[PDB]
């Protein structure tokens, strides 16, 4: 049946090419031409993780017969708390390396052996106030013994963590911002998720000025609050045999905020 | 003149050099940066 | 244009 | 009959001429012909002992009437925590000489006799982590005191006993990586699967997107998980007289894992 | 092609003859000289790791035929929490010895074995506030039992760690300060930069005081935040298809801090 | 064939006359005059064994009229965990006695007759680490008794094994140590191994800035590794049609490392 | 004069 498969989709998760994003990757190709220790900062659900992750995929790690991979972005999230060793295996990891038994010493030489070679870069930090404030030493020591820009993301819960340690602010210092959204962007954002995410069986018309208030109130111009409700409606919609978001649909959705 | 407070306290060696970055490295900073709208950028 | 994580798992992985 | 005689075919194994073989053949070429020792380092159950297999078979023993062979590449797995005399058993029976009872120095002089004169140019030790660190010495002093390409082959278990032993590591410092399959390769696996190993009497359109996405979450790039999932899901699938795969089967092979 | 080998070059580091590496060498060479232990201190980014780098490139070891080699200075930067061992493999890898595996005591006696013998007189440990409470007592027996000036290089982290211990405090009282700079050798170090660093085809005229200007509220006297500024505003200006640095990039660049 | 015959001659190895070998043959000539017991110790792959085994060529036996020869080196590497038995056996063998079978005491007896009257006065023994502690007692006893200066050849952990017996440790004080090539004395190898060992039909100007970088960073001062990388790199280079190294090849191999 | 940490690198070698 239709409905079931339509369901599947929305259930799903997607990639849009926001301006944001675009503005992202020319930033971060500089960065990594430079080799340049950055962060990227935003609130909450903003887009920076969606944002980072199109970075890596469009920068995916190149065969070469026989070698290791060339990966030049390796990205990571850290675990909550994590420490030296947490680090080190999550980075060989993802290089397609099994970690050994050992000490963080044998860890450190490992990872510092393998992030040469595979000629690593840049390094995204995701969630980058999750480390522990000893592990950012390591992190510190891989940006200046390599020739490895690292990208620290978070939100301005990072921020705190940073200027906890002048060493580690004075080194992540230049930084880029993921705003939330008004106006005629957000207007283009929401026609942009009509045209091309829902893809509906009959539209909406989701330029329509009035209707935009309903959004507004519930998203803030959050892209993750946007994205959340158009999703919701539609799976209403199309449960409830609607062929369009009805404004009777999106008032409910955005009403449970 | 704030700046010397801090600048002497901390053992600092006295110059204008040094003096300055204690001027640049609150209550009164929003009342002043409110008194810096003036007319003089304005008439 | 538009994509899907499980496609760039296969993609790109 | 029919059956029994599929279902003895698929039970057992056979070699593909995958190009990560044909890298790892033409690098074993340009080592033995420098003579240069080397190691194969890659995760578990990709491909590396059939690969290893697949040379020495390319390259087996040459009669010259009355001469004992000429014996130009040698494939040995140790045993467990291997010891010398394990080793010069390992490698003389290897050389069709039969162990006569004796001392380790007599053993040693015995391997290190038909090593020469069966002209033995590379010597291939796969499971090399087996090895005790006592046995690498006379590893060593093989690759030294012959002009012999001793190539150790593991895992990244290996990449660490090796470490432990400087005069071991720096001996053994070039390296080959075998790798995990994804992307173009691994699609391309999974169609000569289908046509050179399963060979059932329908096609079971592996290369279909669904099945990939099956196959690529059990497989996750392993050629041995490729292998031993495909082969009992064709073994069930003519158990139940299915004349190919489907997707059904497949799947519930593919939830075991 | 042009751009990409000049890219490369600034991409890299360079080192500068500043007053303060200047003024720091002279006080190594007194402390040196006087085998006075002591403790470089200062804000990050300030050049403190930069000048004692430099220091040990002008007293680069001594060779002689069959001996080891006669190394005045050692300088080490500790990992992250690094007890004795550590400190110890770290110093002993520095004379160009490998460390057998064995007991701190072993560890030990090899380190103050090699210590003398290769002649050492003066040990800079490099952000000595990575040091665990315990390593500083082998740290202050080196100091005492040996002639040797151990320099320890931080942030005011480091004047935290040792004033928690009584007997650390008191063996490193001797200090020099690193200080930020402003006004005339701030308008000098510009100059030296766009002289001897940037090396583009036409002049930046980063003399120009109001470049100097925007350059004293963005790099706020770091060197650290000096160079990387204008390596970064270089970089996306020659990308640019300009033969020059001007303030439409370097602002830019300085509104990302 | 042109190329087989190349190929064959690169293969092998070759005795170059680096200034470490004359360092050690000097030296060796003062312990063997004074005869005076001693250590060689140097790091894997620096070049121990090629400059000792040059060292018995250049003082090969000596002949008179109806007499047993002089041989005043004796040059042996014993096995791994070497016995007293095996020690006798390697020494005895090496002055061309085939001692029959017998009693370790039988071994030692006619080990001593003979190393009395071959007239030996240096005992090199390489690998001395694998000597068994209860055999360094017979090495002791050959030092002492007879008029022969005993050298131990091996890795820093030779200097580890010997430090656990005072009786050892106290009579092998003097030492040797053998460096890796930096700075301009690697310049030099490198010209004269260019000139001297690969010899190939065009000048590949192997000293030249580009070459000079990557053979340093591969190789790290190793004379193993610079030997070994330039010989399978002229092979390949051979091997393509090619009249000297190219930069292509050259790095194709030192990406190996 | 100029001082490039590879150059110090080529002298301290
Ligand atoms: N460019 C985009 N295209 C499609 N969906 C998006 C995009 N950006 C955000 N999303 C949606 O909104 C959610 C929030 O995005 P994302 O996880 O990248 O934000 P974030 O700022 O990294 O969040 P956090 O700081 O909370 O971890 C995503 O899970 C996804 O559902
Ligand atoms: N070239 C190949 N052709 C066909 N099947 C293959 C090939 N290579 C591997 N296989 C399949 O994968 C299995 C595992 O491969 P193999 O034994 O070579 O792994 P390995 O890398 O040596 O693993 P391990 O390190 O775990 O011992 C094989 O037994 C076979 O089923
Ligand atoms: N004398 C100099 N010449 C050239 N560049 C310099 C000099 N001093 C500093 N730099 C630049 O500034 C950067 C920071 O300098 P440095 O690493 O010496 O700082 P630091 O004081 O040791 O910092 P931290 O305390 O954060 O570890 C250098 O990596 C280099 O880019
Ligand atoms: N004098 C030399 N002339 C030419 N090649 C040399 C020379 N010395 C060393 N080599 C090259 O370096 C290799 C390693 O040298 P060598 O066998 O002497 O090492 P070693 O120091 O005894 O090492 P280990 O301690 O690991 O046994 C040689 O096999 C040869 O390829
Ligand atoms: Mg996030
Ligand atoms: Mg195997
Ligand atoms: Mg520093
Ligand atoms: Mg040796």
């Amino acid at each position: 049946e239709w409905l079931q498969a339509e369901i599947a989709r929305l259930k799903g998760k997607s990639i849009v090419p926001l301006q944001q994003v675009k503005t992202l990757h020319d930033w971060l190709d500089g960065k990594r031409k430079a080799r340049k220790s950055c962060r990227v900062v935003g609130e909450s659900r903003t887009g920076k993780t969606v944002a980072c992750d199109a970075y890596r995929y469009r920068h995916k790690p190149q065969q070469e017969a026989g070698r290791p991979p060339t990966v030049p972005v390796v990205y990571i999230r850290p675990h909550q708390k994590c420490g030296p060793k947490d680090l080190f295996k999550k980075i060989t990891e993802y290089l397609k390396y099994r970690v050994t038994k050992g000490t963080v010493s044998d860890f450190r030489d490992r990872t510092i052996e393998v992030l040469k070679g595979c000629g690593v870069e840049m390094l995204i930090i995701d969630e980058a106030d999750r480390l522990k404030p000893e592990t950012f030493a390591d992190v510190r020591d891989i940006a200046e013994d390599l020739g490895i820009a690292v990208v620290l993301v978070g939100t301005d819960r990072l921020d705190a963590v940073i200027k906890r340690d002048e060493q580690v602010l004075e080194r992540f210092r230049a930084h880029l911002r993921f705003g939330k959204l008004s106006g005629e962007d957000f207007k283009n954002t929401v026609e942009m998720w009509e045209q091309m995410v829902l893809k509906l069986p009959v539209s909406s018309n989701l330029k329509s000025k009035e209707m935009l208030r309903i959004l507004t109130s519930a998203t803030e111009g959050y892209i993750g609050r946007l994205d959340e409700i158009l999703r919701e409606a539609a799976i209403r919609s199309l449960s409830r045999g609607l062929k369009k978001i009805d404004k009777a649909v999106l008032q409910e959705v955005a009403k449970e905020y | 003149e704030a700046a010397s407070r801090r600048l002497r306290t901390a053992g600092k060696t006295i110059s204008n050099q040094s003096l300055l970055q204690e001027v640049v490295d609150e209550r009164q900073k929003l009342e002043q940066t409110v008194l810096r709208s003036a007319a003089v950028d304005e008439s | 244009e538009v994509w899907d994580y499980e496609q760039l798992r296969e993609e790109y992985g």
